[PDB]
């Protein structure tokens, strides 16, 4: 622990902090909840992820120096939260945790939207609750209605010959989690669909020069499961 | 399921 601490840290995150004095605390937070154990996530708990939710929710209402750094550290702290069961259970408790991880996946943030979809690819294929795919794509409705953009477009972006191959391979990835886990034929070949129609087919094209293993590794189930698809259709 | 040891590879690029 402490548990002591865990507490602190909620009563520090609710104190109305700013900029390196907040992003201090953050980093703080994102060593204690890596580096303790499942034991002291569940102290911290429902408050402590909701007083991070809560912060996270203000950095986009007021549009700071700091507020990339900030918005990033959060991520960091949800993805140490999730990192076990009962971190993804409660994140997924919340109402806005998912839209919130969506808004996260800003291509202009690189390395906050690679942590962000990782996480969302993840809670895609869990097991139970089943159909995260479509909670997911929920909040991708309302962001796009929100930023006036097509729901798939950040993805799209992520996928640009010009970003790193890690967030390639990232944006690829949480595509194959949207996807693959949905029982409904008819609604993997929409998905895919609409993801071609905005560009990935072009896209795809480009992709496939690319030497690393594992950005060929998602591109190798992206075809067999469209080729799957295509069988089943005739 | 062919669908399923898809799955399976997702989940191990994952991990
Ligand atoms: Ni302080």
């Amino acid at each position: 622990g402490s548990e002591f601490s865990a507490m602190m840290y909620i009563q520090e995150l609710r104190s109305g902090l700013r900029d390196m004095h907040l992003l201090s605390c953050l980093e703080s937070l994102r060593v204690s909840l890596n580096n303790n154990p499942v034991s002291w996530v569940q102290t911290f708990g429902a408050e402590g992820l909701a007083s991070l939710l809560d912060i996270l929710k203000r950095l986009h209402d007021e549009k700071g120096n700091y507020d990339s750094r900030n918005q990033h550290e959060i991520i960091r702290c949800l993805k140490a939260f999730m990192n076990n069961k009962f971190g993804i259970k409660t994140m997924l408790e919340t109402e806005e945790g998912i839209l919130l991880l969506v808004r996260a996946m800003d291509p202009a943030v690189p390395n906050m939207m690679i942590d962000a979809a990782k996480l969302l690819s993840a809670l895609c294929i869990l097991p139970q609750p089943e159909d995260m795919n479509e909670r997911v794509l929920e909040a991708m409705t309302e962001r796009a209605e929100m930023d006036e953009v097509e729901r798939f477009q950040p993805l799209l972006d992520g996928l640009k010959s010009g970003t790193s191959i890690a967030l390639k391979v990232g944006c690829l990835q949480l595509i194959n989690a949207l996807i693959t886990p949905a029982e409904e034929l008819d609604f993997r070949v929409h998905i895919r669909s609409e993801l071609m129609r905005l560009g990935l087919h072009q896209v795809l094209q480009e992709l496939r020069e690319i030497e690393n293993e594992d950005m060929k590794v998602q591109l190798c189930v992206f075809d067999e499961q469209g080729d799957e698809d295509f069988f089943d259709l005739k | 399921t062919p669908r399923s040891a898809r799955l399976e590879r997702m989940a191990q690029a994952l991990a």
